[PDB]
């Protein structure tokens, strides 16, 4: 999982 | 918004939707390429070609089980192109590239037909 | 193989389907969570969720065009997971998480109870 | 494009  | 995003994500999406045209789970069209019939989910079809966007976008064409495509579409071309759909690798050999290009400038699939023009470039 | 790869072509592929559920295109079920309905694509919902994928593969459930969630499922989380699947962007927020998690175990999505119970940990 |  990500900072988008 | 402060959505956090999962990376893997659609690539596990896209190999599900390819396990399932595999096992011929929940496929709702037959494409026929002269003798040849490839089944696929009209949903991925669309999402991958401009053609078939066209195509199932039509009020009448939407409804229909099978899809005849020109004679001058080579099966083989189609099958590397419906193969790349699912899956984001290109099968593009000497043997095939010409066949490739002419099947994804027909089928509207603006990425493939870029990098098959490069590659006749290059050669 | 010697195959080429297009990087981006999953989540094209994933922005096109939401794209397509958006304009309520090909969508085939409706999901129905208490008062609330949710319409989508069952090839997308089964390869997201192991709940789905279980009940569109069942010769009898893989023809309902609705399927009723257990009444214990909040609506809320469950659009904030269908959104998910759709985008690969979870909207997780302190007055949500407990509802995203309780879905998502419930719907049998992996990776997002993975984090839920990270984030839950965290504080 | 590239090599997978
Ligand atoms: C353009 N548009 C709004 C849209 N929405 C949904 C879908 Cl499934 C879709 N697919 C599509 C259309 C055109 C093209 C492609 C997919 C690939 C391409 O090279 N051209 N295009
Ligand atoms: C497991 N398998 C062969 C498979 N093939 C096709 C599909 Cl669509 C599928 N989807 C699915 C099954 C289980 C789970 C998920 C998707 C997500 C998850 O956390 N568990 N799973
Ligand atoms: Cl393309
Ligand atoms: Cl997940």
């Amino acid at each position: 999982w990500v900072i988008p | 918004d402060s959505c956090i995003q999962f990376t893997r994500h659609a690539s596990d999406v896209l190999l599900n939707l390819n396990r399932l045209r595999s096992r011929d789970i929940l496929t709702d069209v037959v494409i026929v390429v002269s003798r040849e019939q490839f089944r696929a989910h009209k949903t991925v079809l669309m999402a991958c070609s401009g053609l078939f966007y066209s195509i199932f976008t039509d009020q009448l064409k939407c409804n229909l089980s099978v899809i005849n495509l020109d004679p001058e579409i080579n099966p083989e071309g189609f099958c590397i192109l419906l193969d790349f759909m699912y899956t984001s690798r290109l099968n593009l050999r000497e043997g095939n590239i010409m066949a490739v290009m002419a099947t994804a400038m027909y089928l509207q699939m603006e990425h493939v037909v870029d990098t098959c023009r490069k590659f006749i470039k290059a050669s």
